[PDB]
């Protein structure tokens, strides 16, 4: 059986791209919306199997970030809530991307190997696992008023479960998703009329 | 093989270090390149890896429910931090001089080898008796009066964060 | 400008009692309207 | 059977792992001028297997108590030291011979002869009665032993002076296992 | 191709960065001086430029007539 025998540093660069959410990578070739490690990858060490083990874990993280990127894509290419929800998600990704991008700087310009970049990314791979469970309830579902109510209610329930850095994320993710309702509620009060779109509000007049 | 081992002690099993769901980490069989006398010390070394794997598997699974179980695992990673940090170091020392053998690597663990074993049955009592509720703040405390100085200094940390929950609720009520 | 009132409240016990300080913005406003 | 092979196995008999097999480590050819020194050098393992088993057997049951465990724990910081020396010796096998090894392991044949005879004098001692049987090894005079055991006493007698400073300033004795010499009646 | 990229993002394509009146900016083919799985981000980055040119092609032509439309164009130059 033949193998490609990739070098060592090349893997970390590829892993960073998987974290970034980019597709079409020589490693982690997805097939059906499910990232999956290749079969001919081997390093001088690590006996060709531990590599399939360590990559398999990071792959599980790629799924969490690839699916979210697929979600943001299906909104860019007037719900006023999902569109207001992704802007919170999108805002989190830019800052998260900066930490991953910064690491790439210290690679081209100190020794760096696998077991170091992972432990350096512990407080991120932790925060990311939460989103795989918070968003799972925002994707498993047809009317526009039940898809937005059941989503916004899942956050306020999931925060009371976590009552620190994980709470600061969900809270900063909450405010930027309840911004639509707080607007129309105020707009209904002072301007004396309910100005809704697609009957998004729960009061279907 | 060094960097191969330092991953096996991290939670990633491979061909040299097979994984069994019942026994735990262990070496497969005799290897020609290495000596036939080392096949023992590694097995003595894996008795530590099995602990970390069975730890992190339970930590992720969160399993039973209750905040006092959530916080216990939340704290259980803190005591387990010096283990990881002391493992990252081993690679740096081996990166410098290429004359270090498994003997030195086995020697470096030293403190972790006599700590995990005593902090293994504390977990087993929980998953085997359905210790639900604030009753954890005693089951961990009854083992906090142990003689081993390292342990007496480990569980006290977990009790120091597990009290943070009660102290949160208690002030919220009073 | 309600959202621009909830956010400054964060500047000056989380999301249950903290949320119980948002309503004074929505209740006094109501009291004027009905009054 | 060269001289480099025996040094290859001896570095493992120093731990318990067995040409040299397992009460003396009977070796099983080679010249008489080699078997004798091997039998002599291996005597350090039989002192090492016995001490490790004692700490292990007791590190299993919780019946030993707080004072006992402390003494058992003190037997590991005096074993990490014995696990380090082997690493430096191991790096030179790639030169040292049996004669060189004798001048190397002449001192740790004594520390592994007080500790391997300190765990037999206190076998069934649970509680303060253990901290009183590792103090009956200080009346020895030998400046190398009286300055080793008088350190294990400074660790074993720390839990005892933990109840005492509790039962004096606060009067709240607490020991599920009966160790303190002040026994309460419900 | 670094400086080559910035010019393509300003409205001047080249040989490595071809131009099409139907699709827009796009990487031409595979080059040996680029990573095999890197062309992805460039195509995504090029989609940012493709919008920019259609802005200028609309602005320059001013095409419909009327002052409000024309002043909407200059308003588009400020953003």
């Amino acid at each position: 059986d033949d193998r490609v025998l990739v070098t060592e540093t090349q893997v970390i660069r590829e892993t960073l791209w998987l974290l970034s959410g980019v597709k079409k990578l020589f490693i982690f070739q997805l097939i059906d919306g499910k990232v999956t490690v290749r079969n001919n990858i081997i390093v001088t060490h690590l006996t060709h199997s531990c590599l399939r083990s360590v990559l398999e874990q990071i792959a599980a993280y790629g799924q969490v970030v690839f699916r979210l990127q697929e979600f943001i894509d299906e909104v860019m290419g007037p719900f006023r809530t999902y569109q207001a929800f992704m802007w919170a998600l999108y805002k989190y990704f830019i800052s998260f991307k900066e930490e991953l991008a910064e690491i790439e700087k210290c690679i081209i310009n100190t020794t760096i190997t696998l077991a170091i970049v992972v432990d350096k990314l512990a407080p991120r791979l932790s925060q990311l696992k939460v989103l795989h469970k918070v968003f799972s309830t925002g994707v498993a579902e047809t009317r526009n008023v039940v898809r937005a109510s059941h989503l916004l209610n899942t956050l306020y329930k999931a925060i009371l479960e976590y009552d620190e850095q994980t709470v600061s994320l969900l809270f900063s993710l909450w405010v930027e998703t309840v911004r639509p309702y707080l607007q129309t509620v105020d707009e209904w009060i002072v301007h004396g009329h309910l100005w809704d779109g697609a009957r998004e509000f729960i009061i279907q007049r | 093989m060094i960097h191969e081992l330092l991953l096996a002690l991290s939670g990633y099993p491979g061909s040299i270090f097979t994984w069994n769901k019942r026994s735990g980490l262990q070496v497969s069989q005799d290897f020609p390149f290495l000596h036939p006398s080392e096949t023992s010390v590694l097995n003595r070394l894996c008795r530590l890896g099995t602990d970390y794997i069975r730890f992190t598997e339970f930590i992720e699974q969160y399993t039973l429910h209750g905040i006092y179980l959530r916080a216990f695992c939340t704290g259980l990673d803190s005591v387990l931090q010096p283990y990881r940090q002391a493992l990252l170091d081993l690679e740096q020392e081996f990166l410098g001089d290429p004359h270090l053998s498994i003997s030195h690597v086995n020697y470096f663990l030293d403190q972790f080898q006599l700590l995990f074993p005593s902090v293994m049955v504390v977990v087993e009592q929980i998953k085997s008796q359905k210790i639900h509720g604030c009753q954890i703040l005693e089951t961990v405390y009854k083992h906090s009066c142990g003689g081993l100085p390292p342990v007496r200094s480990a569980l006290e940390k977990i009790l120091a964060v597990c009290h943070g929950v009660m102290y949160k609720q208690l002030s919220a009520w009073m | 400008e309600l959202d621009d009132v909830h956010d400054p409240l964060l500047a000056i016990t989380f999301e249950l009692t903290l949320r119980s300080c948002l309503y004074p913005h929505i209740d006094k406003q109501y009291l004027d309207c009905c009054g | 059977i060269t001289e480099a092979a025996l040094v290859r196995d001896i570095l493992y008999v120093f731990q318990g792992i067995d040409n040299i097999k397992m009460n003396c480590y009977k070796v099983e050819n080679l010249s008489r001028s080699l078997r004798d020194t091997a039998v002599r050098l291996s005597e350090l393992g039989w002192l090492h297997n016995k001490i490790r088993r004692y700490t292990d057997q007791r590190s299993l049951d919780r019946s030993f108590g707080l004072v006992g465990q402390s003494f058992c724990a003190a037997l590991h910081q005096e074993l990490r030291e014995y696990y380090r020396l082997l690493s430096v010796l191991h790096s030179q096998l790639q030169s040292l011979t049996l004669r060189r090894l004798l001048v190397w392991t002449y001192d740790p044949k004594i520390r592994l002869k007080t500790l391997a005879a300190l765990v037999d004098h206190c076998q069934g001692r649970k509680g303060g009665e253990l901290a009183s049987a590792v103090h009956a090894y200080t009346k020895t005079g030998d400046p190398y032993m009286r300055s080793l055991v008088q350190h294990i006493l400074s660790l074993v007698s720390h839990p005892v002076l933990s109840f005492l400073y509790r039962w004096i300033y606060d009067g709240e004795l607490e020991d599920t296992y009966h160790e303190f010499f002040v026994a309460s009646d419900p």
